[PDB]
């Protein structure tokens, strides 16, 4: 069986990625309308996505191509600063290059996704803490 | 969405 | 944050807000029946609709000056005052109720930034 | 619907 520390799949498609600078630790409303951007720069793009598995667990985000299951991102969950769902969209924002990298994907378990990532950050905080 | 707590000491 | 929309139309005003929202719409939807594209530059210190082939800004409302946003379907509602002398722009959008979150947003930070401004800890 | 507690400030 697989649990959230051998790490869980969800079937997800990636729309391509953004970037912005933003303060070390905002409010959680201005990291909504950063995600929120994310969304709004992939989405005029996508008017003016090839499938992914997104594997989660404690210790790193990764992207594997659902076809060839070759790994496509890995991040290690320390370079991951914020996650949401917007709707069935994903908003993945990480460290290095502040400036934030921001990847988004679209999925039908979006919500479920997030739970995932909040709770792998839950486990990897207080395990740092203790 | 959610905010990583663990990122900030990094 | 930039969204796409069609400017469909808009009333004027000199739970009852949530109303008004949707009387607006219906006297849009009227106004259709009996008969542009443009972008929303969505911000903390404004909210900024120009016309997409031209990008002529059509509406520049700062922010402190709107007060409701509502998503009514694929419909939106953008209640701004001076133009108690309000008006209400109606726009079509495939991500209305995105548009009116993300609006929402801008509303909580500014409105952080403006408990700051009064010496207020937010 | 949202209300923009700031604009009633003003």
């Amino acid at each position: 069986m697989e649990d959230l520390i051998d790490g869980i799949i969800f079937a997800a498609n990636y729309l391509g990625s953004t970037q912005l600078l933003s303060d070390k630790t905002p409010s959680k409303n201005v990291r909504m309308m950063q995600a929120q951007e994310a969304v709004s720069r992939i989405k005029m793009a996508q008017k003016l996505m090839t499938e992914v598995d997104l594997f989660i667990l404690t210790q790193r985000i990764k992207v594997l191509n659902a076809d060839t299951q070759e790994t496509m991102m890995d991040h290690p969950l320390r370079t991951i600063s914020y996650i949401a769902d917007i709707g069935n969209i994903v908003v993945l924002m990480a460290r290095r290059r502040y400036k934030m990298i921001c990847h988004v994907f679209e999925s039908e378990d979006a919500q479920l996704i997030a739970q995932s990532i909040g709770q792998a950050f839950s486990v990897a905080y207080q395990e740092f803490l203790r | 969405g959610y905010e990583n707590p663990t990122y900030k000491f990094f």
